[PDB]
RNA sequence: GCAGUCAAGCGUUCAUAGCGACAUUGCUUUUUGAUUCUUCGAUGUCGGCUCUUCCUAUCAUACCGAAGCAGAAUUCGGUAA
RNA sequence: AGAACUGGCGAUGCGGGAUGAACCGAACGUAGAGUUAAGGUGCCGGAAUACACGCUCAUCAGACACCACAAAAGGUGUUAGUUCAUCUAGACAGCCGGACGGUGGCCAUGGAAGUCGGAAUCCGCUAAGGAGUGUGUAACAACUCACCGGCCGAAUGAACUA
């Protein structure tokens, strides 16, 4: 067609009003806002709704998100909170898939073996369904 | 010397814009060194045209704040290759001479300046029937 | 039978070039360092010798 | 050469019938420890003035805080130092947080680009500075345009295991 | 972990991969490797030939036979660079390489079977962009291997015998990712649910 | 000092389209199409709209900087190519000895011939690669031109004929005799 | 023994095509010395002959560049044992 | 080769420096356990392919003292820095508008109108103009610069150093 075609990888960028994921640290697990940013890999931050402090950090234990919201630079912590639950991004980060993952291996990990043979029958009870149906189609 | 000279152009900028009620910004966009030259022959009788920078336009038009504060609004139409035909005469005979004669289209007037006025140059070329509809039909 | 336009077609392809002093290679007469590593991209040029 | 802390020390020299009350002497100074800020002490001092450690005391030794270490800064440094030929001045500015790791960070830098280390090296003047477009370098300037976005690419899993199950990706 | 492993080099570093080769084996972890011939090593093509070179010449002045025996197949470079990250003169240091096998590309007895990567061994991740490296291929073949074109002759052989098989199975799981589904909102789901399942 | 951002604009213009895909470039137009493989570099590209491409690099040196400019001429070059066409003239040259040229086909190799280049006995071959055409001049004596879409294999098939007339055992600045470059254009734009 | 740097000056004019003063930085162990660490209850202490190998600071052959290279003839240089 | 102070080898193992009489550490009954040295932690090999800021790509990379070697002088390879200069009164660099008239300035001639060549460097309106830095016609017509001004808007060169 006459139409010309370019595909450009679509990337996580870096921005006030980013949300991250901390990775590494007392914080690990949670999430944050960029503020400002400093240099290549430095940053200043914030969780307060999660009560990560603001600080600096490195972009190395950080992994960015597919995630963001609008935010004035430089804006204090207070502002930080009311910008971010403005717009409700946990529960947007809660209907990602990404956080529903971390939360599935944890209750794997705070299991109890009454709770694994019980999954374990669970399964085998639900799978013979799959089978006397998945024969006939 | 160079700023001097970039200083030698505001003199005459600024003595023109007080010592002409009136200044017929006009387009100098396309009018060759001929053209512009003959257009001083004709203005000869009264008016000046003065060219330069129109940074040194504005930067000069914008000096004049303190006294002649009604020249801040010729910074807005300082623009392109336009410039002043700084005059006294009436109306519609250096807008004539201007546009009219001389003219290789090819300058037009961009803005006539006086007392603190702005005039679109549109009905500046009306020459009768809009009067009498007014005075008539009134 | 040669015509200078050709000829100065072939002086831009042959003559009008430049040397170091060192890494004797046919550089462009407008250059200013070396082109070869082993000489260490140096400065020292000249003009090839314009002949006669 | 470490975490360091920004101290101020207080000297004088000691006092006696001729002269009570001597002349304090007041330095901003950057280590670890406050041991070491006496002794850098001591070591520009000498540089100044007619004293030593023996005819000195300190009168007082505070480390500082940062008065607002989430600001981000635009820090400017003038600096001296020395090289394998001589003796070097400049200045140098980053963007960054606090004076202490524009520091932490300076002394690495130096330590790459021209090969000091923090005994050859003086640090001079550190400056916030009230407005942009005052700075001289670019990388700084790189960083205070409005609206700034940009992309973090290749990223990178180190592996907790050794082995995998597959070739992984790159998108963030 | 495993009793054996398959490694694919295509994308590795012939270092840091028989590194983390060597301590495997060593431990007991029998390895095994394949497509040998797509390795890639740091530095252009050049250096890493000279760099032969200069090795293929050393050899027993006044007697070339028992001098280094120079292997050019891609296999014996792994292998010899592996050797040379072992005390390959003690036993532990010979079953430790009766432990290990090395291909170029994927025989029978192993292509039909998982092979796998090593995150810390890859051009991709461990080396930067804009820096120049090199196949092993391009170069086994330029100090004396022959058979480049074979392997990619019999490699794109089981690839057609590979496509196959996946396509034969991609469709196979969308059949369950149907039928599960079903199954998915059961009351038998719901509790796996609430147990991380 | 790690330029962050620095970014380069290509233009497409009508008629024309263009498709990237893994940095495997595909140009096509009234010429016909070309083709092109661009991956080693580390670079994005954008369309922002059928008339108008971004070519940028993120976070990078200065040597990963220079790549950003040379391929904004390569697609200048490609589009130009299967638009405008690109034409490399020549020129013949001799005091004593007249070439004489040849075009010959072996297979259909296209193979241009040479003789009596300073009356050597020996014959030449230099080939004719695809996407070039040739013509001699009538007009205008000893100027023969190729033309094409692709600049490279053009410009190497017209320095292969440069390089293959070249002088032994002599001074050059004296024996001038060979097979020149002397103008190239486009095929368009007169 | 061998190779560099600078450039006063030769090279008709021009420092550097080839040359290169006044100096200066170095290399090699094929020169001679210096020292004496081994060996004086022990190394068969000149040269030639035959025979293999190795280095390059290449004499010829192959590919090339520069010239005070018109051709021929030569000179400087480069890859190369 | 020979002197001074001190410490060591000889007379002394041990860990490390791969190897090594003198270096670093440390001096010792036989055993066990714990911690550390000097050195080190990709594999050989016990120990972090640990973290972090930066520099480096070498068609001959470099990789820890005693130590098994290198210099002069150079490099628009690369980075950082210094010193000076142009430019918001609009610079550079890139583009764009006039490249006028006294005026085709005087000689040279079949023709040379600012450009084969010889000789003058002046004046007007001028933001400006060289009596022209340059293209093309037989010669006009038809353009880009000097100089000046419209465009983005602020970077750019020179000598230096490590």
């Amino acid at each position: 067609s006459t139409d010309s075609i370019v595909k450009a990888s679509n990337w996580r960028l870096v921005e006030v009003g980013r949300v991250v994921l901390i990775k590494k640290g007392q914080s690990a697990g949670k999430l944050a806002a960029i503020v400002e940013i400093i240099d290549q890999k430095k940053v200043l931050i914030d969780g307060p709704k999660a009560g990560v402090p603001r600080q600096a950090i490195n972009l190395g234990q950080v992994v960015l998100t597919p995630l963001t919201f609008a935010l004035p630079r430089g804006a204090r912590t207070a502002t930080v909170s009311k910008k971010w639950a403005a717009a409700a991004v946990c529960e947007k980060w809660a209907a990602s898939s990404w956080a529903k993952k971390i939360a599935q291996r944890e209750r794997r990990a705070a299991l109890t073996d009454f709770e694994r043979f019980q999954v374990m029958v669970l399964r085998k009870q639900k799978r013979y369904t799959v089978k006397k149906a998945l024969a006939k189609a | 010397g160079i700023r001097e000279k970039k200083a030698e152009y505001f003199a005459k900028l600024r003595e023109y814009l007080e010592e002409y009620k009136s200044l017929f910004v006009v387009g100098v966009d396309n009018v060759s060194s001929q053209q512009m030259h003959e257009v001083r022959k004709e203005l000869r009788g009264r008016a000046v045209v003065l060219m330069g920078k129109n940074t040194m336009v504005r930067r000069a038009i914008r000096g004049f704040l303190s006294d002649l504060p009604d020249f801040e609004k010729l910074l807005p139409f300082v623009k392109g290759n336009v410039g002043f035909v700084f005059t006294n005469e009436p109306l519609t005979e250096i807008k004539n001479v201007i546009v009219s004669n001389r003219v290789a289209a090819g300058l037009t007037v961009v803005q006539v300046y006086d007392n603190g006025q702005v005039f679109p140059s549109s009905i500046l070329d009306i020459t009768d029937e809009e009067l009498v509809s007014h005075f008539v039909s009134a | 039978i040669i015509e200078p336009s050709l000829k100065a077609l072939a002086s831009k392809y042959n003559c009008d070039k430049s040397v170091c002093r060192k890494c004797y290679a046919r550089l462009p007469p407008r250059a200013t360092n070396c082109r070869k590593r082993k000489c260490g991209h140096t400065n020292q040029l000249r003009p090839k010798k314009k002949l006669k | 050469m470490a975490h360091f802390k920004e101290y101020q020390v207080i000297g004088r020299r000691l006092p006696t019938e001729s002269v009570p009350e001597p002349k304090l002497f007041r330095m901003r100074i950057f280590a670890s420890n406050e041991v070491i800020a006496k002794s850098r002490y001591w070591y520009f001092l000498q540089k100044l003035h007619k004293v030593k450690k023996a005819s000195g005391e300190i009168v007082s030794i505070n480390q500082i805080n940062e008065a607002h270490p989430t600001k981000v800064k635009n820090f400017g440094v003038w600096v001296r130092y020395d090289s394998r030929s001589g003796t070097h001045n400049m200045y140098k500015e980053i963007r960054d947080v606090s004076r202490v790791a524009a520091v932490e960070t300076l002394y690495q830098d130096m330590a790459a680009r021209h090969r000091a280390r923090f005994r050859s090296i003086h640090i001079l003047k550190v400056a916030e500075i009230e407005k942009t477009a005052d700075v001289k370098r670019q990388y700084v300037k790189q960083f205070l345009t409005k609206d700034l976005k940009f992309p973090l690419p290749h990223r990178v899993q180190k592996s907790t295991k050794t082995f995998s199950y597959k070739r992984p990706s790159t998108f963030y | 972990v495993e009793p054996v492993v398959v490694i694919d080099g295509k994308g590795h570093l012939v270092g840091r991969l028989a590194s983390v080769v060597a301590k495997q084996l060593l431990n007991g972890q029998k390895i095994v490797v394949v497509r040998a011939e797509e390795l890639n090593i740091s530095g252009e093509f050049f250096r890493n030939k000279l760099k032969y070179h200069d090795f293929l010449r050393k050899a027993t002045a006044f007697n070339k036979t028992r001098g280094p025996f120079h292997f050019r197949a891609p296999s014996r470079i792994f292998y010899k660079a592996l050797r040379g990250m072992v005390s390959h003169k003690t036993a532990r240091g010979k079953a430790a390489l009766e432990r290990l096998k090395v291909f170029e590309g994927i025989p029978p007895p192993y292509d039909k079977k998982k092979r796998v990567v090593v995150p810390q061994a890859l051009r991709v991740l461990r080396l930067k962009p804009g820096r120049k490296y090199t196949t092993l291929g391009k170069l086994s073949t330029s100090v004396g291997w022959k058979y480049e074109d074979v392997v990619a002759k019999l490699e794109a052989k089981r690839k057609v015998s590979s496509a196959e098989y996946y396509a034969k199975k991609r469709a196979f799981t969308k059949k369950v990712a149907s039928a599960n589904a079903t199954a998915a909102e059961s009351d038998v789901a719901k509790q796996l649910a609430a147990l991380g399942y | 000092m790690k330029y962050i951002q620095t970014e380069q604009q290509i233009e497409v213009p009508e008629g024309v389209t263009v498709s990237i895909k893994s940095r495997i470039v595909k140009v096509v137009g009234p010429r016909g199409t070309l083709t092109k493989n661009l991956k080693h570099i580390d670079v994005t590209f954008t369309k922002v709209n059928n008339q108008l491409i971004k070519v940028a690099v993120h976070n990078g040196g200065r040597k990963h900087v220079a790549a950003l400019r040379t391929v904004k001429s390569l697609v200048d070059n490609m589009i130009t190519g299967v638009t405008k066409g690109y034409k490399y003239k020549m020129r013949y040259v001799y005091a004593h000895f007249p070439i004489n040229v040849n075009i010959v086909e072996k297979d259909g190799a296209k193979f241009i011939e040479v003789r009596n280049f300073l009356g050597d006995k020996k014959i030449r071959n230099v080939p004719v690669r695809d996407g070039v055409t040739i013509e001699f001049s009538t007009n205008v004596k000893d100027e023969i031109v190729l033309s094409g879409n692709s600049v490279e294999d053009v410009s190497q098939n017209a320095a292969d004929l440069q390089q293959i007339c070249r002088v032994r055992n002599k001074d050059i600045r004296k024996f001038l005799d060979g097979i020149y470059v002397s103008h190239k254009g486009f095929i368009t734009e007169d």
